[PDB]
């Protein structure tokens, strides 16, 4: 009777009803999840960045064979592990990316030596400095006065910085100089 | 029987015994859940 | 009748998730965690 019909098709509204809920909820639970995760690896893109204090290198003979980064944090960045960053060369030669070389002198490879800090891979605090270290005849050729480097460090995150590394015009009577 | 109004033809067609691939017109039935293969006994039993 | 059309319509399986495990390259299991939807009665597995 419409009694009986009534209340069997009400039990299946009801079951509708529970399903066009479920899949509102689940649906909006993965967005969720989803944005915030997008939220804040965009916010540590920007955030997490280096920044080169200065640059020096040896000198033997008269080619500078070394050159050596002195890298900081960036302002408000948190922890910048310094093995899963990677960092480009395009030299007067070559102009390949450098990736770390747990222990070395480099071959086509930077090393970490922490001027200042508890670790010799992670910017931890903000006070704390670490020497990036390059082998010039290893990624090339030893560079030569005036030969120009660009660096870009890029951290993890995708944050770039770019670095000119300029070789004095002349290398006479010197140990060591400022690139 | 079942009545096949298709998009050429329109018959009605009636089973005949195991002979698939040979099933002109007709229809078989292979069991799915059950022991009979042709009759549903319970309300378990599914029939292809 | 009456009994059984109630059952047809409110005892119905709920699938909660579903995972596979993967080896080499392949997913080579299929799993699904299921519940009963709301409402319904003893659902056994054997006779599904
Ligand atoms: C950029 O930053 C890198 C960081 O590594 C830096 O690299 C170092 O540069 C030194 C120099 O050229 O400035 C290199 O120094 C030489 O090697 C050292 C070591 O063996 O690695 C030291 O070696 C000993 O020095 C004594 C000393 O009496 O002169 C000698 O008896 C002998 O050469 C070595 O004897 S040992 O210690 O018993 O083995 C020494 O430098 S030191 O430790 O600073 O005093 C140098 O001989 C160094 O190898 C290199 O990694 C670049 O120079 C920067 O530009
Ligand atoms: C879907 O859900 C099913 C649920 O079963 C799941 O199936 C299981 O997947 C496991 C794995 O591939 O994830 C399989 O694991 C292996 O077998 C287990 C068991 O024997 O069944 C365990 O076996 C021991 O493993 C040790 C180990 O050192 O390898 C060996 O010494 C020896 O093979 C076993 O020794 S024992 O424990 O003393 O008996 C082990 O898995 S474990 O129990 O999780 O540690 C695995 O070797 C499992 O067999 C399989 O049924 C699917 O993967 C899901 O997709």
């Amino acid at each position: 009777q419409v009694g009986i019909g009534t209340l069997i098709v009400f039990i299946a509204m009801v079951l509708v009803a529970a399903i066009a809920a479920g899949v509102l909820i689940n649906t909006a639970g993965y967005l969720q999840s989803k944005g915030s995760a997008t939220g804040e690896e965009a916010s540590a893109q920007v955030s997490n960045r280096i920044n080169i204090v200065s640059a020096y290198g040896n000198v033997x003979x008269x080619x500078v064979d070394y050159v050596n980064l002195t890298v900081r944090q960036a302002a408000g960045a948190d922890n910048i592990n310094l093995x899963k960053s990677t960092i480009q060369w395009i030299g007067p030669d070559x102009a390949t990316t450098l990736t770390y070389x747990x222990x070395x002198x480099x071959x086509e490879n930077f090393t970490t030596x922490s001027i200042k800090g508890x670790x010799x891979x992670v910017l931890v605090d903000q006070s704390d400095r670490i020497k990036v270290i390059m082998y010039a005849x290893x990624v090339x050729x030893x560079l030569x006065x005036g030969x120009e480097v660009q660096l870009t460090v890029t951290t993890q995150y995708g944050s770039k910085t770019t670095y000119w590394a300029q070789v004095p015009e002349s290398l006479k009577d010197k140990n060591a100089v400022x690139l | 029987t079942i009545q096949w109004i298709g998009p050429d033809x329109a018959t009605t067609l009636t089973y005949x015994x195991x002979x698939x691939x040979x099933x002109x017109e007709n229809f078989t039935t292979x069991s799915i859940k059950g022991x009979x293969x042709x009759v549903l006994v319970d309300q378990s039993d599914r029939i292809k």
